[PDB]
Order: C-alpha cells, then structure tokens, then sequence
C-alpha cells in the first residue's frame, strides 16, 4: 500500500494529518465540556451514578407552555 | 382526390389521423360513461352490500 | 413527399380503413342502441 | 443600431451552453442561451408580481405587497393566495439573477475579457439568497423571508432590525456599515480625481497620472497606484454585500438575544473582568 | 479580399465571421483600436513613459524578487517559445509593462505584456520558467513588431495586447 | 404571408414563441390555482352547484 | 438565409402546427367549460 | 418533422427538454405535497372518501 | 399494406408497440379492479375477523 | 437503415401472426371474464 | 450539423422516447385517478 | 422471428430482461400477500 | 455491430427456452396456489 | 441507443449524474425527515398503525 | 472524441448500471413499504 | 448457454452473484425472524 | 474478456455451484418445514 | 474495473475521502441534535427508557 | 477449481476474507448474547446482592 | 500518468478497502441497533 | 501481476485446508452450544 | 518526487505511528471508561 506515498507527498500529508487530529481532539473535547454530564472540570469528581444523565422525558402542567402563544 | 396527398410524408398523415381518434375516442368514452351511467351499473351489480 | 403515384396507393388505403373503421362504428351504435336508446 | 467601433467584436464564440443557436443580438443586447432564460424568469416573475398586486387592495406602486406565508406553513409551498405566489415569484428571482450572471460571463469571454464581473454581482446574488433561502432555511420556515413590495420590504427591515432590540449592535452590521460608508468616499475620492485631471480649469493642460498619483498621496499619506483603486473599490463594494449576509444569517439562527448583551464577552476578558 | 469579415447570414443581429486569420486580421477579441494615435506616451516631464530598463538605470528589481532575464517561456502548447531578454518599465507608475522575449526558433525579438505571464506557482517558489496561457509558440513568431526597440507607440501597444488577448478565443482554432 | 420568415429568422421566432406560450400557460395556471373557484387541486372534484361564486357585499 | 421556397415550406409547417395547437386548445376549453362554467 | 432536428442541433435541446421537465416535475410535486388534499407523505393511506376537500 | 413498414426499424417499431400494449393493458387492469369489485372479494374471502 | 419491401414483407407477416394471437388470447380472456362476471 | 438522413434516425427515437415517457405518465396519471380523484 | 435479436448486444438484453422480472415479482408478491392475507395467517401460527 | 443472423438464430432458441421453463415453473405455483386458496 | 455517447462525453455525464442523484436522494430523506409520518429517527420504532396520519376530512 | 465501439461497450455497462441501481432501490422501497407503507 | 458468459469477467460475475446471495440472504432472514416467532421464542426460553 | 472455451470450463463450474447451492437450500427448507410448516 | 482510466485516481481518492468526512459529520450531529439519539448525555439509558416521538 | 484464484493477490484475498470474518463472527456474538441471556446469566450468578 | 496494470492493482487495494469500511460500519451498526434500535 | 497456475494451486490446497479446519473448530463449538442451551 | 525506497520506509514510520496513537487512545478510552461510562 505504500505506493500510495508516490501519489501523495508525505511531507505534505504529515502537516494536513496532524491539522486534522488537532482540530478533531479540541472539538471532542468542547463538545463534552458543554455537556452536562461530561463538564469535566466542574463535576470530574462526581461518582459515575451521581453524574447527570439526561430525561427519558421532559415534563409539564397542562396549562403551562414554554413559548408564548401565537398563530 | 389522391392528389392531395402529394408533397406529404406518410407517417406525419398517419401520425397525426392516429393522434385525432386516441383523442376523440378517449373524449368520447369519458362523456359516454357520464351521460348513459356505466360502469356505474356495472359497479353498483357486484359492490359489496 | 409522395408523388402523384405514391398518392394514388395510399389513398385507396386510407379510404379503405376510414370504410372498415365506420362500419366497425355502425355495429358498435346499433348495439349501443339497442342496450340504452339515447333518444 | 452599433456603436462606431461595434461590428468587428460581434464574433462567434465565447457560449456556455447554446452553441451557435443562440448567439446573436436583439437591438444593443446580447441574447445567448442564458438571455433566452432570463427573459423567461424576468417575464414570468413580473406577470406573478403584477398578479399579487392585481388580487391585493391596492394598484398604488408605494403600497403593493406581495407577502411570504406564514411560519407555520415551514419549508413547504402555501397555498398561492397565502404567500404561495411569493413562493414561485423566488423561484422566478433566483433564475433570472442567475441566468443574468451566466449572461455575462458569455459576454465576458466572448470580448476576451476577465471573470470579474460576473464574481461581482455574485456578491449581491448571495446577499439575496441569504435573506430569501439561507436565513429562512436556517430558520426553518419560508416566512422569514422579506415581503417584495417597495415600503412593506422596510417594515420588514424595521421589525427585523427590533427583533434584536437594538441592531446597530450587531457587530457584523458594523463593520458592513463601514464597508457601505467607506465605499461611498472611495468613489467620491476616485471619481472627483479621474474628472480633475481630465477636465482642468478653462486654458489649462491636461492632466496625468503623476499629477493625481502626488494629490492621492496627499490625501491619504500613500501611493494606491491605478490598478490599486479598482482593488480597494472591488474590495470594498463586495465586502459591504459579504458582510451584510454575515450580519443578518448570524441574527436568529445563530444568536437569538439582544444584540448589545453580545458585547458580554468583551467586558469579561480576564485582564478586567 | 479587403474586408476582414462577413455577417453570417442577412438578418439583423446576426455574428459576423473572419475571412482571414482573425488574431492576424484584428477581429472579434483579437481586435484593436485601429484608429489610435501612433505616437509614445509620455511622462509628465515628456519623456517616453514606457522603455526598456536599460534605457533608465534608476529602475532595478526590488532586491527579494527574481530578475526574470535568462528565464525560459513556455507558450499554451507546452513549448519552449523563447528566453526573456529585456524588461520594459513604466516610468510614470513604476512597474514592469512587457517583457522583451527573444524567440527559441528564428531570431526576432517580442514583447509579451503581463499579466499574460504568469509564475508557476503564482510567485510563491519554484520560478524558473514562464506561463503564457494564451498562445501557441508557433503563433509567437507574429507578435506585432515595433517600429523602433527601445520606444513603443500606443498603437503598438494595442495591437500587442489585443494579439494575446485573441489567444484565448482562437489559438486552437483551425 | 411566407416573406415574414424573410424578415425575420425562424429560428428564433420559434424560441420566443415557444417561450411565450411557456409563459402564458403557467401564467393562467398560477392565476387560475389563485382563484377560489378553480383552486382545482383542493376544489376539483366538487360539482358545478357546489364550486364557489364570488359576490359583492349585500348592500343593505 | 433562406429562398422563397424555403420560406413557402416553413410557413406551411407553422401555419398548420399553430391551428393543430388551436385545436388542441378549443377540445381543452370545451371540456374544461363541461366541467365548471366561467361565464 | 425531423427537419425540426436540422433548425435546433438535438443534443442540446435534449439537456434543455431534460432541465425543463426535471424543474417542472419538481413544481408539480412541490405543489400536491403541501396541498391539504394531496399531502401524500402525511395523509396517503387514507381512503378517497376520508381524503380533505377545499368547500368554502 | 405491409409496404408501410419500410421507413421504418424493427426495434422502434416493438419499442413503440411495447410500450403501447403496457400502458393500455394496465390502465385497463387498474381500471377493472375498480370496477369488478374483485380483488375485493378475494381479500374479503381470507381477511381475518 | 429502414426496411426493404422484402424486409416490410416478411416483417409484415410476423406482426399479422402476433396481432392475430393476442387477439385470440384476449378473446379467450373475455370469454372467461364474461361468463365469471358479466358486465351488460 | 447532422445530415436530413442522421435527423431522420434520431427522430425515431425521440417518438419511441417521448411515447414511452407518455405511456409511463399515463399508467401514473390513472393510479393516482384510482387512489384519490382530482375531479 | 429470431432476426428481431440481430443489432442487439446479449447482455444489454438480459440485463432488461432480468430487471423486468425483478421488478414485476416484487410488486405481484406485494400485491398477493395483501390479497391473501399470507403471511399473516402464517405470522398468526406462531406468535405469542 | 451488434449480434449477427448466426448468433441471433441461436440466441433466441436459448431465449424461447428460458422462457418456456419459466411458464412451466409458474405454472406449478399457480396450480399449487389454487389448490392452496382459490382467487375465484 | 449508444449513439448517445457519441453526442456526450461519458465522463462528465456521470458527473452530472452522481450529482444529481446525490442531491435528490438528499432532497427525498429531508423531506420524510420533516414530515410527522415519516420521522424515523424520533418515531422510526413505532408500528404502522401507531405511526402519525394526517388530518382526514371533517 | 468517442469510437463507435467503446460507445457500445460503454452504453452495456452504462445501461447495466442504471438497471442495477433500480433493482437495489426496489428492494429498499419493498423494505420500506412493509415498515411503514405510504398508501 | 455457455458462450453468454463470452465477453464478460468472471471476477465481475462472482462480484455481482455474491453481492446478490447477500443481499438476499439477509433480507430473507430478518422477514423469516418477524413471521416465525423466532429467534423470540428462544429469547423467551432463557429469559430470566 | 472471457473467451469460448473459457466460458465453457466456467459455465461448466457455475452449473455445479448453482445445484450444490439449490440442494444445500432444499435440505434447509425441509428441516424448516418439519419444525415450523408455514402453509 | 477500467474506470480509473477515465478519472483520475489522485482525485477521487480526496473527493471520496472528503465526501465521506462530510456524510459521516452530518448524520453524527444529525443525531446528537435529536432526542433519542442525544447519546452525550442519555447513551446510558436503556432502549425501553429512551425517548420515543409521539404515536 | 483453484483457477478462481488467477491473477488475484494473495495478501488482498486475506485481507478479504478475514475483515469477513471478524465482521461476521462479531455480529454474531453480538446478536447471540442478546438471544441466550447469557452472559447475563453469568453476571447475575457473581453479582452483589 | 495512469495505465491498465496501475488501474488493476488500485482496484484491487481500493475493492479491499472499501470491504473493510463495509464490514467496520456493519459491526458499528449491529453494535448500535443492539443497544438503541431505530425500528 | 497475480497468481500463476501453479502458484493458484498452492493457494487453494492451503486454502481449503484452512476452511475445513475453521469449519471442524466452528462444528465443536455449535455441538457444546447446543448441548448446553438448545435453540429450536 | 518520490521513490519506492524512501516510500516503503516511511509507509514502516506511517503504519506504526498511526497504530502506535491508536493504542495510547485506546488506553485513554479504557480510562475513560472506567471513569464515566457513556452507554
Ligand atoms: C424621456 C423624456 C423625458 C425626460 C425626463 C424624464 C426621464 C429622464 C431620463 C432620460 C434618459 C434617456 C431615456 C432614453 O430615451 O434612453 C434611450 C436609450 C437607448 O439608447 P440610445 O443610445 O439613446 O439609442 C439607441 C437606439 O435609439 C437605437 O438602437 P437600437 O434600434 O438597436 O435600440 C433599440 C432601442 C429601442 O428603444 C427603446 O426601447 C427605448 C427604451 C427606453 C426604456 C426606458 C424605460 C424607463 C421607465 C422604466 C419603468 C420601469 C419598468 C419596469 O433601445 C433599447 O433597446 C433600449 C436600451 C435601454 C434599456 C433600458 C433598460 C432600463 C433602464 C433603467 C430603467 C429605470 C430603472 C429605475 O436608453 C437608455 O439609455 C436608458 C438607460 C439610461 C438611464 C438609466 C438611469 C438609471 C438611474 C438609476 C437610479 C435611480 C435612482 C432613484
Ligand atoms: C409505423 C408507421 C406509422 C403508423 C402506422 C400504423 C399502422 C400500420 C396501423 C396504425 C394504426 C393505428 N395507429 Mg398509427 N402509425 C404511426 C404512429 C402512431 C401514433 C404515434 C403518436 O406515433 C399513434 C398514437 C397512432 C395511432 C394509431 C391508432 C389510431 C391505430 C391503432 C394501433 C395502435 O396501437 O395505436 C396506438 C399506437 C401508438 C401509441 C404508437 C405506435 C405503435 C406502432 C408504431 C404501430 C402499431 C401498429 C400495429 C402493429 C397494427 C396491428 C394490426 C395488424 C397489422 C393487422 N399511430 C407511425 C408513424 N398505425 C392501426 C389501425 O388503425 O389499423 C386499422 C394500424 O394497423
Ligand atoms: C452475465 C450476462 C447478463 C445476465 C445473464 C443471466 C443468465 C445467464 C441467467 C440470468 C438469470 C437471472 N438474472 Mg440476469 N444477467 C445480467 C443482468 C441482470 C440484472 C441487471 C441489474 O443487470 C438483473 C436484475 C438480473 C436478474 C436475473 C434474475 C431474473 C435471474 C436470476 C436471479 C438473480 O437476480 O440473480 C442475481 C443477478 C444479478 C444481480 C445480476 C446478474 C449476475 C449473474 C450473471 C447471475 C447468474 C445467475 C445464475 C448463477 C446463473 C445460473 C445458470 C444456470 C445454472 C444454467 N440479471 C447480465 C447483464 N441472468 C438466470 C435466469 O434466467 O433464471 C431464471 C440465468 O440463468
Ligand atoms: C389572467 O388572465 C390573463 C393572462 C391576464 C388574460 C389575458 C391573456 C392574453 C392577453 C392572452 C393572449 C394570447 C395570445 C395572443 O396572441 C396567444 C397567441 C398564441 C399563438 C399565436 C400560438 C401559436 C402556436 C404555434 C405553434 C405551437 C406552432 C408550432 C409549429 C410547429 C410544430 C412546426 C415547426 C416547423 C417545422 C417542423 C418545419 C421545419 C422544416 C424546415 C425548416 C424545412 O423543411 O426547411
Ligand atoms: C376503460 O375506459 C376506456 C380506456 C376508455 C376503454 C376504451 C379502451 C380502448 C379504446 C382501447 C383500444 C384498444 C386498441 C385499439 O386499437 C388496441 C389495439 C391493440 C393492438 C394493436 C394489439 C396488437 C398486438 C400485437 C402484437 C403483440 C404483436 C407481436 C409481434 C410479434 C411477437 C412478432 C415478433 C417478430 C417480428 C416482428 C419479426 C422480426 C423479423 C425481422 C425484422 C426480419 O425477419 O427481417
Ligand atoms: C402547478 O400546476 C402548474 C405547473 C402551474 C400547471 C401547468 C403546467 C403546464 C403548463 C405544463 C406543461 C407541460 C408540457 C408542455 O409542453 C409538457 C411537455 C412534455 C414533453 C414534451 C415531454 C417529452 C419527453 C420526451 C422524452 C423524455 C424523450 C426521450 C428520448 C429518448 C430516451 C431517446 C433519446 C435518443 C436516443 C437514445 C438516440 C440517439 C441516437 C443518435 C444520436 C443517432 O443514432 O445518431
Ligand atoms: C396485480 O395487478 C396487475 C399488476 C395489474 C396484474 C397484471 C399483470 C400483468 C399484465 C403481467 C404481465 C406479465 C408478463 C407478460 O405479459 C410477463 C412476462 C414474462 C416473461 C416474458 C418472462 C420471460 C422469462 C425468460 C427467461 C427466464 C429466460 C432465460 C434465458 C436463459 C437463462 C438463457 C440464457 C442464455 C442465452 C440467451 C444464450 C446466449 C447465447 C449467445 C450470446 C450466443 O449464442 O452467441
Ligand atoms: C419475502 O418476500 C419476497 C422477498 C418477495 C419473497 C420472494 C423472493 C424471491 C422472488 C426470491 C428469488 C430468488 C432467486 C431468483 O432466481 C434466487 C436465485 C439464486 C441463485 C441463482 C443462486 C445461485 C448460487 C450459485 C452459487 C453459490 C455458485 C457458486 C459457484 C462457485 C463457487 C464456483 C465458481 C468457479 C469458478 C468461478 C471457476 C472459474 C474458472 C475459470 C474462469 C477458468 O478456469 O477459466
Ligand atoms: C443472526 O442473524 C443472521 C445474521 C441473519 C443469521 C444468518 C447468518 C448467515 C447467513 C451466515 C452465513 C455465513 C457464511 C456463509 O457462507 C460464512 C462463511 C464462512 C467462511 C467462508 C469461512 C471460511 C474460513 C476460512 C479460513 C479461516 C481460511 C484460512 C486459510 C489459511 C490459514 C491459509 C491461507 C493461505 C496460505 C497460507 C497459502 C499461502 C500461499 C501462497 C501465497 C503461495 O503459495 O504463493
Ligand atoms: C462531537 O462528536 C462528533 C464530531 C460529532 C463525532 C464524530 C466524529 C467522527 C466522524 C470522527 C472521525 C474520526 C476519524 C475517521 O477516520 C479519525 C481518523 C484518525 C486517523 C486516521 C489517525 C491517524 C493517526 C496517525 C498518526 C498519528 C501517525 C504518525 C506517524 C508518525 C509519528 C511517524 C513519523 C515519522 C517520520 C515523519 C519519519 C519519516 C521517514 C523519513 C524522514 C525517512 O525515511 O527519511
Ligand atoms: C409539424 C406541423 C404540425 C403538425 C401537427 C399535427 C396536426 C396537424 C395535421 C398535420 C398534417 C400534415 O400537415 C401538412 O403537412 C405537410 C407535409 O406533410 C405540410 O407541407 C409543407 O411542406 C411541404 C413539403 O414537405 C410543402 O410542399 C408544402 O407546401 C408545405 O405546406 C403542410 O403545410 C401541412 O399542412
Ligand atoms: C416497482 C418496483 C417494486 C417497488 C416495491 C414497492 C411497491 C409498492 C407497493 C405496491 C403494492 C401494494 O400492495 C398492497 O400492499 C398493501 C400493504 O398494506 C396491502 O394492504 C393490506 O394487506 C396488508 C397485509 O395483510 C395489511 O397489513 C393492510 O392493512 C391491508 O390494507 C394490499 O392489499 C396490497 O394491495
Ligand atoms: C455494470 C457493472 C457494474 C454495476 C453492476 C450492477 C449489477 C449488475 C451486474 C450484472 C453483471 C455485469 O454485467 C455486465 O453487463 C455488460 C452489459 O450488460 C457486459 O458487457 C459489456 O462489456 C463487454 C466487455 O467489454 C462488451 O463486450 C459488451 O458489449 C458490453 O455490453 C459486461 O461484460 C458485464 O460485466
């Protein structure tokens, strides 16, 4: 498979690779640090039975609403 | 009278006859079935009661 | 298109399918006729 | 009728599409495939147009208004009374600015000309789907889009605006404002240059281009040079409509609030939070 | 003949089409303003505004950038059409109008605008040879020519820049 | 009557016939479709006695 | 261009292809007119 | 009729035919599937009697 | 009569005979099913209670 | 391209024999369906 | 552009084309008539 | 009748052919396994 | 270009084969379906 | 048939195809996506006769 | 340009192609109507 | 029937013959797994 | 491009996978039949 | 297959590659954005407890 | 029989068959330890009260 | 640039390739249906 | 490039060598799951 | 440029690097894992 090589620049691939690995780990990283459950830096310490884990549902009262009426 | 064929191809002529009576009988049927009230006496003989 | 020769075969065609489609018309109304008279 | 110099340019040549079957003219203009389906948009797009004014309350030009249906039609197509009509009238709009960008590319080849004027009004053609596909999209209803009528579009614009409670705090409209106000000097300033030299006082030379190269230079503190003012004026007219689509696809499908809260994170900065 | 062109059928708007060879005949995009003035443009002091650099030793090449004397010129068809010579300066806005090519096969001199040159990775490395996209090294041989080689006149100057700008149009054609 | 297509070129009087046909016929569909009366899509299948009349207010 | 001829022979293609259309049209209109009156 | 193909070169009314139907279909479809009657992906399965009518 | 054929090729002629006979023999399907109330009756045979 | 009026001939006679098959299929077909369910 | 012989092929099919096309749209025309009438 | 094959490529032929058929016994199988109210019955059989 | 009369002559007695032993196989599930449950 | 691609060259045609049955195959998914029937990645576990039906009429 | 030949052989595997493709999306539209049919 | 397999590959044809035994194999045994009751009536025997 | 007498040695292996394939199925069906019948 | 002498296998390697990175990122985000596939915070519910669109 | 193998490499025909074979022995596992409950049985014989 | 011999071999690495993404995206899916099923 | 005849017939003799081997282990497995939790 | 004998050594550095951060990520997941399972 290395033939491959003779395609594609290598000393071009190792710049475009890394730009891509870096770019993709500080995205997964922001990702969980937004959620809930993964805030690592404020909640890292919880029990994994005491981290949030979202609804099987949300809930309300019948006469309440979360957005205002309109048409 | 033949004459008048002259100077014509045809496929054209007969492309254009066979175009005239699908039209007019497709017209013709269509008003049929809602003037003499068939098939809908065909459909009314064996619709489920 | 046809010469006056061409002209003459296709039409002694032409007219011979117009007679053949009439008078297929011709049974098909006396049979619609006779099921459900229209006057 | 042709200009003086005209006949010798009319070749052959430069199409996209047609070929030889549509590359003619009609009086001064160029035809081509692409005129062939403009006329058809711009002819169908107006007869809808005039249709919306004709079944609205008014013919007075001022007051016409053909509206988008209501959100909660979302991405489908409304009934044509209800705002369906507007619908088929964008339809209509975005093939003839197309078309007329396709138009003037066969132009361009065909007289051995550069691409850069057609790229140029593509800048107002996104700013245009911005607010009539992208935003909407984005949004998730046609109905978002603006009402084409030649005052209810501005209080379209008004209540847009409002949404935000204080848009001039956007800060992508700022700097398209100060693409819109730069662009208007830089005109002004080469315009009044070009004419000053070319048309001196009465009993005096004409001008040359060290002559408006050494007032530029007073004006601003540096030489922009000849093909330079074209860039800035290039660059600043098409930066106005580029940022101007920035600034109103970031309203509601990106930021949702007032817009002077925005500036929260700028009052934060560690250094003086 | 003596005309150039013909319409291509009697109706109104119809194109016209070269008899000859247009970019040599001066039609369609290979044409030029065939009435301008033959005669220098000048400075404001009166000089001749564009000259070759050895002409005027105040100009020299900005001391990061190539001097593209020596280098080779490869024409749209991927030939050798020549070796730039001589560089032609603007006097009034000091930069390089044309460059000066002496051709590969036969023994003329040419001049060749910029920006119908281009570098082969825009400038940014590896520039030791130059693109002109627009003609054929065959179709170098008929570069218009000017009357003296150290001035050029603004009909010559149209007459070149119009011969390169027809390249696109009908350097392939037959 | 022919000498017309010595004025003009057939070839393209046929496109701009063609084209405005195209016009006119989504014209009138689009108008039509607009209607109450033959918004057909939604309202095709009711009869005559049944399809919508539009009036003026009674003037009373 | 074109001669007389040729012209003669378009124009008798366009004259009979615009009625054929008229036709088509007024068949259109007569149903159209069975099913919903506009007048 | 085939002279028509001598008038206009058929490769290129053939792109054209293909694009205007290709856009025209499109409308058709656009139309009937936001149409209350004709809103198939949502209301197909019902039966022609259940199906809405416009009456004012 | 068979001297009309000669313009013209076989396969364009099955093509266009084909695709005749497959439009009208389904629309004529379609149409007698509504009209026979039958698959009707044989749904209404083995549908479950 | 085309047919001779040889080629026209026989080609001629194959789609004389073929029309005048499914004809006779399609009557056996009506038969059946008129004595299953008539329809005047 | 082609030769009055080569439009004479290619016409033919274009006719089988657009027949088979309109043969299509019609079996789809009648089964959208059959599930839910438009008149 | 065998002279209609002539001009034809095997391939083309059996590819159409074999599309056909694909076709057409899915949509039968459809259809007859509404009508026949199989496999329900089947499905009926063994369910729980 | 394309098949010759050699080929197209024995081409179709393949051809008329297949399709032969196809109606005979879709003969037997017919007679077994109607045995199975009757459609009239 | 094949003369087809005399008048086309193959290479771009498939382009332009992959193109645009990309797109369409594209346009048909958001479309059952956005409808209430048909959105199977909230609903997609629901039985037939459990998933949503438009309104019939009154 | 094209040789008549390898337009042949291109329009077999084109043809194959296309006829294939459908074949593949038959069997995902009968998946997809015993899911949840549309009619 | 031989010489229909004349101008094709044979590494295309087992390519195609495989990908449809596939296709159709899987298909077969997910409708076989709704109609039978099975593998559900093997889950429930084990089942807690 | 596979030739005449290779076609045969392959034909002649294709047959044989086919019935080996066929019988294989047949066995299965009939274990299938003898555990679950489905008529 | 021949077809990789009509394109260039240097090319479609990187529409491929690209064309897959951006299929899998939508229908990755696709799902996160939707209820019962938000798996970031519900992965560990159970499929019985995990939402479902109203019938 | 082995001519099947003409022309092919070896190390691509491995590569084949055995990301095959990992995919399918994993599917199946995958599917069997949702059928037989085990090693759900397993856990549940181990686990904390 | 390219030839027949270097459009053999890329097919052959390029059919694996895309086999060994079928079959990861296979066990992927099968992994995902068990713990979330979408129908 | 690829497999000559001989080089094939290597191949395949190992190759079949090896799918019986992984067929008889696969047979020991499925006796020992069916004896300790039988599936019909 | 590029040969087979830089090409076949830096695939080596290529094959075993990318392997090489595959494990220490598998590693970082087994942790991860531990810390905070997500299905
Ligand atoms: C006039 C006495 C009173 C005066 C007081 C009030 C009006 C004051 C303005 C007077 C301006 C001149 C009017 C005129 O007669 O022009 C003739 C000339 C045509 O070229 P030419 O060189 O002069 O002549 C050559 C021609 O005669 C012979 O050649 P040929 O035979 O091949 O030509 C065919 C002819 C046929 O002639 C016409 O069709 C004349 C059409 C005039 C249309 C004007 C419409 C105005 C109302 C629109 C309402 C809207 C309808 C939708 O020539 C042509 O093919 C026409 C070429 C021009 C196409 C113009 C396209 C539209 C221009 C912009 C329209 C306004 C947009 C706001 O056409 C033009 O030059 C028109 C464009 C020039 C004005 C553009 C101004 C844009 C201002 C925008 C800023 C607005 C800020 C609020
Ligand atoms: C092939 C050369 C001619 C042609 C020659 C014939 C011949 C010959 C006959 C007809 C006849 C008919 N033609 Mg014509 N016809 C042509 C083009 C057309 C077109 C068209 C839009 O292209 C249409 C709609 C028609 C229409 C019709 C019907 C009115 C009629 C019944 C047959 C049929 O299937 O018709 C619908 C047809 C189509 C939708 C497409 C065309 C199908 C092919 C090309 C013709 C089928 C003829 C069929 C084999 C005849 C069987 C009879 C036996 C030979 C005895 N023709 C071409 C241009 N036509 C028949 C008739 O009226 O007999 C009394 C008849 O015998
Ligand atoms: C190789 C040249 C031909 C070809 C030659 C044959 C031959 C020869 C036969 C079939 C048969 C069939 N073909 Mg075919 N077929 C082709 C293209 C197609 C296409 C297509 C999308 O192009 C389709 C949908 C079909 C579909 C079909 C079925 C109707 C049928 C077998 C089931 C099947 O689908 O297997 C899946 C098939 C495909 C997805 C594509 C084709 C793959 C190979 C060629 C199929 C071989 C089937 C089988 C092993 C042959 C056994 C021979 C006997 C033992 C004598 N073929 C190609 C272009 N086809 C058989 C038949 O008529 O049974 C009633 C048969 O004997
Ligand atoms: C809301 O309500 C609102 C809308 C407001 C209400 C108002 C509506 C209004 C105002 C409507 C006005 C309508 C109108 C006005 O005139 C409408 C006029 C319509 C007309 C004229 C239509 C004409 C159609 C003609 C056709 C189709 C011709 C076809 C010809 C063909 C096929 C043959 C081509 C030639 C060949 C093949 C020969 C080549 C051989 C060659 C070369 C050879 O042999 O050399
Ligand atoms: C319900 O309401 C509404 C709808 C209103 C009700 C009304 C409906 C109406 C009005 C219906 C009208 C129907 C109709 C009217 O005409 C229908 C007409 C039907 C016809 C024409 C059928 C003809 C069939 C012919 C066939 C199958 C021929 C097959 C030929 C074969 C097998 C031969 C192949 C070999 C060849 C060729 C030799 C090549 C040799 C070569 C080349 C060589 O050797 O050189
Ligand atoms: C909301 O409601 C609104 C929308 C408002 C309501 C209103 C709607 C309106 C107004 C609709 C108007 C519709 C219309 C009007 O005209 C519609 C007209 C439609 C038409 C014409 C369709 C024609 C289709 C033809 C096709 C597909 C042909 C295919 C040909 C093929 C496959 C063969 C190609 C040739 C080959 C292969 C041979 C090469 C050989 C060569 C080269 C050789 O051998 O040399
Ligand atoms: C439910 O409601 C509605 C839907 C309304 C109900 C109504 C439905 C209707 C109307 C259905 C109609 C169906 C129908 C017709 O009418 C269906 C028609 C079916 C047909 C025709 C099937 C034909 C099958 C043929 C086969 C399998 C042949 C295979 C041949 C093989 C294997 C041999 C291959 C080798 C060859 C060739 C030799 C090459 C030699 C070479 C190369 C050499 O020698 O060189
Ligand atoms: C549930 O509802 C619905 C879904 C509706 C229900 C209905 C479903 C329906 C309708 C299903 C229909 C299925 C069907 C229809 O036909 C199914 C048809 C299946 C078929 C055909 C199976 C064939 C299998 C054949 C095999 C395995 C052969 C393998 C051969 C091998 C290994 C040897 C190869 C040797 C070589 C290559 C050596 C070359 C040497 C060379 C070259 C040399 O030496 O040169
Ligand atoms: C639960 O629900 C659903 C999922 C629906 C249920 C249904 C599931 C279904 C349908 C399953 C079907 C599975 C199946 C079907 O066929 C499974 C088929 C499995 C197979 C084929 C297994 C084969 C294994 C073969 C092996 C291990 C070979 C090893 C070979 C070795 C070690 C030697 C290599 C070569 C050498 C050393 C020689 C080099 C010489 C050289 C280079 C020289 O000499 O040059
Ligand atoms: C929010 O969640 C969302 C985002 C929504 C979820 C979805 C996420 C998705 C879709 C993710 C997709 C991920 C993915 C898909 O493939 C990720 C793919 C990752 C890959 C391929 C990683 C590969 C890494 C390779 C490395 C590190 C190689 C290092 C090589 C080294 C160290 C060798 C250096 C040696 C040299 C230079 C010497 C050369 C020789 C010399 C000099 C000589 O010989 O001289
Ligand atoms: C394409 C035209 C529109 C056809 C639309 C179909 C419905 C109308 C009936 C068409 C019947 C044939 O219609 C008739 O065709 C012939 C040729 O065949 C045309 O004939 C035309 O060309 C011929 C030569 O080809 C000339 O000699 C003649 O002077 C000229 O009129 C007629 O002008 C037209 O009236
Ligand atoms: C053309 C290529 C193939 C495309 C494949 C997709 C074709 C689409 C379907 C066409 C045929 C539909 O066929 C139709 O299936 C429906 C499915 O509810 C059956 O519907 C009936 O039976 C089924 C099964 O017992 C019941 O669940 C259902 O409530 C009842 O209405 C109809 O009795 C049958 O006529
Ligand atoms: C098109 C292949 C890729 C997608 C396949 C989709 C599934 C269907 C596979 C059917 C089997 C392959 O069927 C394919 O058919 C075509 C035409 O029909 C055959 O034939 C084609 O190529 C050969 C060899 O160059 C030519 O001699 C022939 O004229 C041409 O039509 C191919 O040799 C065969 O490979």
């Amino acid at each position: 498979m290395h033939r491959i090589w003779l395609m594609y620049d290598p000393r071009r691939v190792m710049v475009a690779l890394v730009g891509f690995l870096a770019v993709l780990a500080l995205v997964i990283h922001f990702v969980l640090l937004s959620s809930q459950r993964y805030s690592w830096i404020e909640n890292g310490t919880l029990g994994a039975d005491q981290a949030p884990v979202g609804a099987s549902a949300p809930a309300a009262a019948a006469e309440m609403s979360p957005l205002p009426p309109g048409r | 009278m033949h004459r008048i064929w002259m100077g014509t191809d045809p496929h054209i002529i007969m492309s254009a006859l066979g175009s005239f009576l699908v039209g007019a009988v497709l017209v013709m049927h269509i008003w049929a079935y809602g003037q003499f009230n068939w098939p809908a006496t065909l459909k009314a003989k064996y619709a489920t009661p | 298109g046809m010469t006056e020769e061409e002209a003459r075969r296709f039409h002694g065609y032409m007219v011979t399918g117009t007679l053949g489609y009439v008078v297929v018309a011709s049974v098909a109304h006396f049979l619609a006729w006779s099921w459900r008279p229209w006057f | 009728a042709m200009l003086s110099f005209e006949k010798k340019y009319r070749v052959r040549g430069g199409t996209l599409i047609g070929g030889d079957l549509f590359d003619f003219w009609f009086g001064p203009f160029y035809v081509g495939f692409f005129g062939v389906t403009t006329i058809f948009f711009v002819t169908l797009g107006t007869l809808l147009c005039v249709w919306g004014a004709a079944m609205g309350p008014t013919w007075n030009l001022w007051q016409i208004n053909i509206a988008p249906p209501d959100l909660k039609y979302g991405l489908g197509l409304a009934p044509l009374r209800e705002g369906g009509l507007w619908q088929i009238i964008t339809l209509c709009a975005l093939g003839a600015f197309g078309s007329w960008a396709l138009r003037q590319a066969e132009i361009a080849r065909k007289l051995g000309m550069g691409m850069h004027i057609p790229w140029a009004y593509g800048g107002a053609i996104l700013a245009y789907t911005t607010l009539v596909v992208i935003r909407p999209f984005l949004l998730g209803a046609w109905g978002h889009g603006f009402p084409y009528g030649i005052f209810s579009h501005l209080d379209w614009v008004s209540n847009v605006g409002y949404q935000y409670l204080h848009f001039h705090y956007n800060p992508a409209h700022m700097i398209a404002v100060t693409f819109f106000f730069t662009n208007c000097l830089a005109l002004a300033m080469h315009g009044s240059l070009i004419l000053s030299v070319t048309n001196p006082p009465k009993g005096t030379p004409t001008g040359t281009s060290e002559q408006e190269n050494v007032f530029f230079r007073d004006l601003l503190g540096y030489s922009i040079g000849a093909i330079g003012i074209h860039r800035l004026g290039l660059f600043l007219a098409v930066g106005a409509a580029v940022w101007s689509a920035i600034c109103i696809v970031i309203s509601g499908p990106f930021w949702t609030q007032g817009w002077p809260e925005w500036w929260n994170w700028w009052l934060n900065l560690p250094i003086w939070k | 003949s003596d005309v150039k062109f013909v319409p291509a059928d009697n109706y109104n708007g119809s194109p016209i089409i070269p008899t000859g060879n247009p970019m040599i005949d001066g039609v369609g995009p290979a044409s030029w303003a065939e009435d301008r003035r033959d005669e220098p443009d000048l400075t404001y002091h009166g000089s001749h505004k564009i000259v070759p650099m050895r002409l005027d030793p105040t100009f020299s090449i900005a001391k990061g950038d190539p001097d593209p004397r020596g280098l080779p010129v490869i024409a749209a068809d991927k030939q050798v059409a020549g070796t730039v010579v001589e560089l032609w300066v603007n006097r009034s806005e000091p930069q390089v109008s044309y460059y000066e090519v002496q051709l590969a096969s036969g023994e003329r001199r040419v001049l060749l605008p910029t920006g119908y040159v281009q570098w082969p990775n825009f400038g940014l490395w590896g520039n030791d040879k130059l693109l002109v996209k627009s003609i054929t090294a065959a179709q170098f041989a008929n570069v218009p020519a000017t009357k003296r080689d150290d001035q050029i006149t603004l009909l010559e100057e149209d007459k070149i820049c119009a011969y390169y700008a027809g390249g696109h149009m009908y350097a392939f054609a037959e």
